[PDB]
């Protein structure tokens, strides 16, 4: 794994979320929306660049290892735990999980 | 035996013929120059958005670029009937510079038409770092090849009443550099890039009409263009470069006609090679819209 | 690839050491054409070579 | 494009267990599936992928050797199978395909893993 340290890991709206990365992933992060129970919507591809049918409240950037997922304004399709990923370096390693209470 | 004698008279419109190949050669340079360096400019702030950028388009580009600048040179030699005003420093420089670039544009193309099927078979589940460490180990070969098929021509190329700067090759092989080295230069540049051109975009095609979510967004005459594009570059100039050495053969019968024919002939389609650089940024770049967001952020 | 000014039209440009076509062109002199026994395939000679100059002359 | 998961069910720790991930649409082998598993209450977890073009594996650290995965492409589907079973593999698998198209190729993007499943549950009792 190329490790990556997501915070917090417990969240309430103006939400963000930054995760850090252990070495240089350029561009091939991705976040995600897991509903309980439920497989998980991708949500931001490469570090910025939004897939179909996702809001325009979440908002990525790419600040080095800093990414980060924005959300401007909360929803209540918004609780979920988002998972940081990177894939620029193979094993995929996800993050520590992003819960929104 | 007897001895004909055929008097050659000098041919009426050689001036013009000149004047009109500068004329289309400026042409070349303003837009090989132009779309060469936009596309140049928008590959590195590409990089920036985060989109996986190609190493093979900025090399093309590059190359094209190169190609394109050595032009004027050639265009002040050819006013003045092919007399050379330069250095033979100068003469080699600029034919090298030519060269490199022009069999370095060629081959990027052929290393385009292979990653297409690539990137739909195999490149899917494989890391985002080895894919780039792969573009960059074949960007390395490819000017690594352009160099080395490139230097001999320039070795033997020295300055020679009136002068003119036109290779000299060794004097017991005159016959056999010259012939050799410009059937190398057809082959490597049309038979072999023309033939992976055509597999892997008949390939691509097929793939195409396989899927049916593909083939919503991707056209399937496109594919066919390019093939097509590439075949009508370049086969008339090879074509008239194996007319004129069947002339030197004699395989042709002598006629001032003839030679006045020839000389048009390879000075049109000359020109009609040298359309190749500007013509190669719309086939792999202008078409995706992605290029076209590009430069439209880049413009601004 | 070469361009035309490195290599600039003459009849023929490498020279060999029954029937003779003389060509008198602007260009690149006065050159000679030899046909050849071994597939009647016909290539300058030498525009410098002694009787060759002096039949160029007399005819 | 749909992506339906058949399997689940409770499994002694080490055994084995299969799970298919049946595939209504695209063409399987011009996209790469991969499987993800969410353990109960904790964090996601890549576990395996597959190119079915030249049968390119890929699998993460944790499931390496230990899982396989599959695919056919004459029925689109790919079938993840699992050995060694430990609460460690106790999570809800889902099937995910990271897409391609070749209409777009010069001027990329790294793309994410966009069509999901549903998802089975996977329990090690």
């Amino acid at each position: 794994d190329i490790q990556m340290t997501q915070s917090p890991s417990s969240l309430s709206d103006r939400v963000t979320i930054t995760c850090r990365a252990s070495q240089s992933v350029s561009s091939a992060v991705a976040w995600y929306q897991q509903k309980p129970g439920k497989a998980p919507k991708l949500l931001i591809y490469s570090a910025s660049s939004l897939y179909s049918g996702v809001p325009s409240r979440f908002s990525g950037s790419r600040s080095g290892t800093d990414f980060t997922l924005t959300i401007s304004s909360l929803q209540p399709e918004d609780f979920a735990t988002y998972y940081c990923q990177q894939s620029y370096y193979y094993p995929i390693t996800f993050g520590q999980g992003t819960k929104v209470e | 035996i007897v001895v004909d004698t055929v008097m050659c008279p000098n041919m009426p419109n050689k001036s013009v013929l000149l004047y009109t190949l500068s004329f289309i050669y400026i042409f070349i340079f303003v837009i090989g120059m132009i779309a060469n360096s936009v596309v140049v400019w928008v590959n590195i702030q590409a990089k920036t958005t985060g989109y996986d950028t190609h190493c093979y388009i900025l090399n093309l580009a590059i190359a094209d670029l190169w190609v394109v600048l050595t032009i004027p040179v050639w265009v002040v030699s050819l006013v003045q009937h092919n007399q050379w005003p330069m250095g033979e420093l100068t003469c080699k420089v600029t034919h090298l510079i030519f060269s490199i670039n022009l069999f370095g544009s060629i081959f990027f193309l052929t290393c385009m038409s292979v990653d297409r099927y690539l990137s739909i078979t195999y490149f899917t589940n494989t890391p985002s770092s080895r894919k780039k460490m792969v573009r960059r180990v074949v960007c390395i070969l490819v000017w690594l090849l352009a160099f080395c098929v490139s230097l001999p021509d320039t070795y033997y190329l020295k300055t020679v009443n009136e002068t003119y700067c036109r290779s000299f090759y060794p004097e017991h092989s005159i016959k056999e550099w010259l012939i050799g080295m410009e059937l190398v230069s057809v082959v490597l540049g049309f038979a072999v890039p023309f033939s992976i051109i055509a597999v892997f975009y008949f390939l691509l095609a097929r793939a195409i009409s396989a899927s049916s979510d593909q083939e919503k967004h991707s056209s399937r005459k496109i594919i066919f263009s390019y093939v097509v594009v590439f075949l009508v570059c370049w086969l008339p100039y090879h074509v008239a470069v194996l007319l004129d050495i069947f002339s030197i053969l004699h395989y042709i019968p002598f006629t001032c006609r003839l030679e006045h024919a020839l000389f048009t002939a390879l000075h049109v389609t000359q020109c009609l090679s040298l359309v190749h650089c500007c013509v190669n940024p719309v086939l792999y770049s202008f078409i995706n819209r992605n290029y076209r967001y590009e430069l439209m952020k880049a413009f601004i | 690839l070469r361009h035309q000014s490195l290599s600039y039209r003459c009849p023929c440009r490498f020279f060999e050491s029954k029937h003779l076509k003389i060509l008198n062109t602007p260009n690149c002199a006065l050159q000679i054409v030899a046909r050849l026994k071994n597939n009647n395939r016909q290539v300058c000679i030498d525009p410098k070579l002694k009787w060759i100059q002096e039949y160029l002359e007399k005819a | 494009v749909q992506l339906v998961e058949s399997g689940g069910g409770l499994v002694q720790p080490g055994g084995s267990l299969r799970l298919s991930c049946a595939a209504s649409g695209f063409n399987i082998s011009s996209s790469s599936i991969h499987w993800v598993r969410q353990a109960p209450g904790k964090g996601l977890e890549w576990v395996a992928s597959i190119s079915p073009s030249y049968g390119y594996t890929s699998y993460a650290d944790s499931v390496k050797g230990r899982f396989t995965i599959s695919a056919d492409t004459s029925k689109n589907t790919a079938y993840l199978q699992m050995n060694s079973l430990r609460a460690e593999d106790t999570a809800v698998y889902y099937c995910a395909r990271v897409s391609y198209w070749d209409w777009t190729w010069g001027w990329s993007k790294y793309e994410g893993m966009d069509y999901w499943g549903q998802g089975t549950l996977v329990t090690v009792s």
